[PDB]
């Protein structure tokens, strides 16, 4: 058996065990929202004695 | 008797807590508290003679702390003016005899 070949024949399926893990991640998402205050309105009052 | 003895000098004289309110544009409950909070504080820094500025200045403060930071009141015996206010916001009563109020919120 050559070095390298013993090399690759060290490592082992219980010697060497490979996990993949990944991080949940939101989906970015894009939205647009509007504010506008309530309508005013100008309003004139006149008031007198008589009145 | 009945109206016909009742004079203008007479009913001012027979009456003073009689309320009559001209313009409503605000929601009822709100000019409810505000109505029992304007009469109170009138009556109380009516004083020896009525102050149209002791009466402005406790209604600025009572209403800046009970609704919004912005409330402008003016009261006056006859005026003429043009006022822009947001929807439901604006409340008009005049108290018996010459006595006009305008509370509005900005």
């Amino acid at each position: 058996h050559d070095e390298e070949a013993i090399k690759q024949t060290l490592r082992n399926k219980f010697n060497y065990n490979t996990r993949e893990c990944q991080t949940i991640n939101p989906s970015i998402r894009e939205r647009g929202v509007s504010t506008e205050p309530p309508p005013s309105d100008t309003i004139c009052g006149n008031i007198t004695q008589w009145e | 008797k009945a109206v016909t003895d009742m004079d203008i000098n007479e009913l001012r004289k027979l009456m003073i807590g009689k309320a009559i309110i001209n313009s409503s544009d605000m929601q009822g409950d709100l000019l409810q508290e505000a109505q029992d909070v304007i009469q109170s504080g009138i009556e109380n820094n009516s004083a020896p003679v009525l102050n149209i500025e002791a009466a402005c200045k406790y209604i600025k403060e009572n209403l800046d702390k009970k609704f919004g930071p912005t409330w402008q009141c003016i009261i006056g015996e006859g005026y003429a003016y043009d006022v822009t206010v947001q929807n439901n916001t604006l409340l008009f009563m005049f108290y018996n005899g010459n006595l006009a109020v305008l509370i509005f919120k900005s």
